RNA sequence: GGGGCUCAAACCACACACCGAAGCUGCGGGUGUCACGUAAGUGACGCGGUAGAGGAGCGUUCUGUAAGCCUGUGAAGGUG
RNA sequence: GGGGAGUGAAAUAGAACCUGAAACCGUAUGCGUACAAGCAGUGGGAGCCUACUUGUUAGGUGACUGCGUACCUUUUGUAU
């Protein structure tokens, strides 16, 4: 029984030169460079989502920094004032409140003050 | 001597930009009514209006 | 009129008609859920905190739908190595609706 | 629109891409006149293609020689004839002789 | 999702600083940290935000102990043997100007934002630019 | 590492505060071993990996089931 | 060599003729690029375009910006 694997070989590489469109060059149209930037475009898209955490985060806390600055403290202090009590309240709805809702946030720093810390 | 590695399809492209071609310098005859070249005999014989050939 | 609720272990800015997608909690489609978890709420200007939290508030909502989102991949591969392996996955959710800040 | 085609044309293809896109998009009239005084191998099987596709939008349509505009001229590549050439020192090489094909079209529009 | 900026819908305002006895890298500092925009609640790195800067005396600046007579400044010019230097004290009476610019260009992100940022930066070794229909209000009282 | 720094942005004592990993915690999923609660109707603490040892699967061609079943209202293929 | 016209169930079945793929080469339409440095992707992301069910939807481009020195084989050890 021969079998003859020309219909099966042609599946698998369609597969791969769909994930791998709007690539430059030969990137995105002969087998041998695509298959390459399809395992290393895997390898980034695992390394980033533990990298996506670390950009957020570093961006909501330079926005209560320069928000806190402008009511008269600084970023450390503030959290430190804020855990003599416990208003427990995280990084990401602090900086959507230095933004928009700025009379809120000035009610929570002056709060922070009050205590003192 | 030979090259390290081959010229895409950008590189080759952007060499053979700079050719292009022109040739207008046409002209109609006064008399004739004929299209021929500036500063050339007429394709019937006339330079400016006048039996040469 | 805007709340700060608590879910999944990280909390949301809910408006008064929201759409919103959860994390999955155990409880079937179309029942009603409280929330005993609000942590500030305002009123035009009329804004409270909570010493941990806040007294009396609830929020209401109820379960619009369920599913899963958006297959993502997993290559953990080694250069040189004779090593490479995949796997998928989908995270559930759960949308659901505000209907009113007690 | 009617269209006329040579396929079998012994210049080569990149030779007369060079007098296809001089004349993509002009009128008729003076697309015959590019072509009559162009010093090139190409024009003159251009032209030959140019003034058969006019001819078949007088005969075949209604479609008067002046209000034609020439829309669409594309130079595709066609057979490639292989043959053998020898070089020093007992080498010998390949040489290919090309031909194209090419699809002047006018539109009445 | 967070609020980011947005290029068309930005505030940006005319500030106006006096350097007569400040200190080069402790005033520079502080105008490197008002032209990225650490001052604003609403501030994200990929688009800019700041605030224009004119400097009114760029000889005036001062520096601290023996650097006046020291300090130099090198520059390469491409050809072979051009290395080239200029100490703070010969720099300041030819050109005063291109001490604090200098300072401040070092002070910023090498990208194609640093020489966007760097272009809202307008220094003046004169007493009076010629800014006054916009009008710049005074900072660091 | 660069700008730049002189009661310091350096050195010595010293005090709180913050920042900081895929570490720990929270929430949601998935699997391996053992224990039973008819051992999944079930808890516990486990899950980096080359050479290599062990376990469990997909697909291709031909034969049985196939004188069946599907198809010219449209097969196999090719392409979305 | 084509453009018709006729034969045929079908000439994009026309004799270099069933199906007719990939590399390679073109022609149209949309969006981005001529003061900006590198395995050319990934995370965030402005704007524009099309269809929408009129847009806390879908599709296509990706200015700007953070991290990022291909694959295999031999090795104590390779972006090399
Ligand atoms: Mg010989
Ligand atoms: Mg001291
Ligand atoms: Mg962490
Ligand atoms: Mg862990
Ligand atoms: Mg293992
Ligand atoms: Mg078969
Ligand atoms: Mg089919
Ligand atoms: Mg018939
Ligand atoms: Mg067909
Ligand atoms: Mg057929
Ligand atoms: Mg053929
Ligand atoms: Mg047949
Ligand atoms: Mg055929
Ligand atoms: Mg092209
Ligand atoms: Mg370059
Ligand atoms: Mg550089
Ligand atoms: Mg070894
Ligand atoms: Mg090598």
């Amino acid at each position: 029984a021969r079998v003859k694997r020309g219909v099966i070989a042609r599946r698998r590489h369609k597969k791969i030169l769909k994930l791998a469109k709007g690539y430059y060059g030969a990137r995105s149209r002969v087998f041998r460079v695509a298959k390459q930037a399809v395992i290393k475009a895997g390898q980034y898209a695992y390394r980033d989502r533990r990298q996506r955490k670390r950009q957020f985060r570093a961006l909501w806390i330079a926005r209560i920094n320069a928000g806190a600055r402008q009511n008269g403290l600084s970023y450390s202090r503030l959290i430190a004032g804020l855990k003599k009590a416990a208003i427990e309240i995280d990084r990401k709805v602090l900086a959507d409140l230095a933004v928009n809702e700025k009379a809120a946030f000035t009610a929570i720093v002056e709060k922070a003050k009050a205590s003192l810390a | 001597a030979v090259q390290q590695n081959k010229k895409s399809r950008s590189a080759r492209d952007m060499r053979r930009s700079h050719d292009a071609l022109e040739s207008n310098a046409l002209s109609v005859e006064k008399s004739t009514g004929e299209v021929h070249l500036r500063h050339h005999v007429s394709p019937d014989g006339f330079y400016r209006g006048r039996k040469v050939v | 009129m805007y709340a700060v609720i608590v879910t999944g272990g990280k909390q949301h800015k809910v408006t008064e008609g929201e759409f919103l997608k959860v994390e999955k909690l155990d409880v079937a489609t179309g029942e009603a859920i409280d929330f005993d978890r609000v942590l500030l709420v305002a009123n035009g200007e009329d804004v409270k905190i909570g010493l941990p939290v806040v007294e009396g508030a609830k929020v209401t909502a109820e379960v619009v739908s369920h599913g899963r989102h958006d297959k993502v991949r997993i290559i953990k591969f080694r250069r040189r190595k004779h090593h490479m392996k995949r796997q998928g996955h989908r995270q559930w959710f759960t949308e659901i609706k505000i209907t009113g800040i007690q | 629109e009617v269209a006329a085609k040579l396929s079998g044309a012994r210049i080569s293809a990149q030779k007369a891409r060079l007098v296809a896109d001089q004349i993509r998009g002009k009128k008729v009239g003076e697309a015959l006149n590019l072509l009559a005084f162009s010093s090139k191998k190409a024009a003159e099987i251009m032209k030959k293609v140019l003034e058969s596709a006019v001819a078949n939008a007088e005969h075949n349509e209604g479609a008067d020689v002046d209000d034609l505009k020439v829309s669409t001229v594309f130079v595709n590549e066609g057979r490639s004839l292989k043959r053998i050439m020898p070089r020093a020192k007992g080498r010998a090489d390949r040489i290919v002789k090309r031909s194209c094909h090419i699809t002047v079209k006018v539109a009445d529009k | 999702k967070t609020y980011t900026a947005k290029p068309e819908t930005v505030q940006r305002d005319w500030f106006v600083v006096d350097a007569a006895g400040q200190t080069l890298g402790r005033l520079a500092t502080e105008i490197a940290r008002r032209l990225r925009g650490k001052h604003k609640p609403e501030y994200t790195p990929h688009v800019d935000t700041g605030d224009y800067i004119v400097v009114i005396n760029a000889e005036q600046v001062r520096v601290t102990g023996a650097k006046t007579t020291d300090k130099m400044y090198y520059h390469h010019s491409g050809f072979p043997g051009g290395i080239k230097s200029i100490n703070f004290e010969k720099l300041i009476a030819k050109a005063p100007e291109r001490v604090i610019e200098t300072a401040v260009k070092g002070m910023l992100p090498k990208n194609p934002l640093g020489r966007d940022m760097y272009r809202k930066l307008k220094v003046y070794k004169g007493a009076s630019h010629p800014h006054t229909a916009q009008q710049p209000q005074e900072l660091k009282i």
